[PDB]
């Protein structure tokens, strides 16, 4: 996250993070036993972190799972990213709790102009390279379909969203892949894709959550 | 040696965060970057090893 704030210690309970020996992506918890994340996050063998704040340091309040099954969306697209969500169940239930909790899916989809909340441990410059230990935050709007066409020309499919400002300098980074777009309590957006960080005329682009309840309903009550 | 060897690690769209190794021409030497996960191009290798055996 570029130009955000550090969060207030566990005040976004449902992000987790993707490790496979270090942290690569994150995502949010859905229900006691499953995560949701973006499709390009797929590793064969990933351990969920939850209650985390300083990704560093063993604080006491982590929960550490192994993910028992990963199912990516069917009809993702590596080269264009269309359909860039992923669904992961634990190998065992969750303790819900204070600093662990769940996001509600959308009940609809959102209008351009809804203010969001987005988090993660990616990098917070626009040039060079700064992770941090703590969870950042950012707040940033639903972007009109109309402007995120026009800053990516062709490259837009009605399964994507654009978050954040035009005018750059705000946006989501590397590392914060999977990680969560929560508007007025509900999981509207995947972090997924953008050209760089926060550059002016180059929002991030991010996977719209409401075409897929259905999907993801139908598939946690299958598996 | 072959032209993708002496071009720049490619980070791409994509905002993983994934450790890959490259080679740095100029240092003449294999290196690490970050991957976003999405749309490499051939300067990208999962081990260094694998990285000298093809730009070596
Ligand atoms: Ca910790």
């Amino acid at each position: 996250i570029v130009g955000g704030y550090t969060c207030q210690e566990n005040s976004v309970p449902y992000q987790v993070s993707l490790n496979s020996g270090y942290h690569f992506c994150g995502g949010s918890l859905i229900n006691d036993q499953w995560v949701v994340s973006a499709a390009h996050c797929y590793k064969s063998r990933i351990q969920v972190r939850l209650g985390e704040h300083n990704i560093n340091v063993l604080e006491g309040n982590e929960q550490f799972v192994n993910a028992a099954k990963i199912i990516k969306h069917p009809n993702f697209d590596r080269k264009t990213l269309n359909n860039d969500i992923m669904l992961i169940k634990l190998s065992s239930p969750v303790k819900l709790n204070a600093r662990v909790a769940t996001v509600a899916l959308p009940s609809s989809c959102a209008p351009a102009g809804t203010q969001c909340l987005i988090s993660g441990w990616g990098n917070t410059l626009s040039s060079g390279v700064n992770e941090p230990d703590l969870l950042q935050c950012l707040d940033a709007p639903l972007l009109p379909q109309a402007d995120c066409e026009a800053s990516y020309p062709g490259k837009i499919t009605d399964n994507m969203v654009c978050v954040g400002f035009l005018e750059g300098g705000k946006d989501s980074c590397q590392g914060d892949a999977g990680g969560p777009v929560v508007c007025n309590g509900e999981l509207q957006g995947i972090v997924s894709w953008g050209y760089g960080c926060a550059l002016p005329d180059n929002p991030g682009v991010y996977t719209k959550v409401c075409n897929y309840v259905d999907w993801i309903q139908d598939t946690i009550a299958a598996n | 040696r072959p032209d993708f060897a002496l071009e720049p690690p490619y980070t791409g769209p994509c905002k993983a965060r994934i450790i890959r190794y490259f080679y740095n021409a100029p240092d003449g030497l294999a290196q690490t970057f970050v991957y976003g996960g999405c749309r490499a191009k051939r300067n990208n290798f999962k081990s260094a090893e694998d990285a000298m055996r093809t730009a070596g």
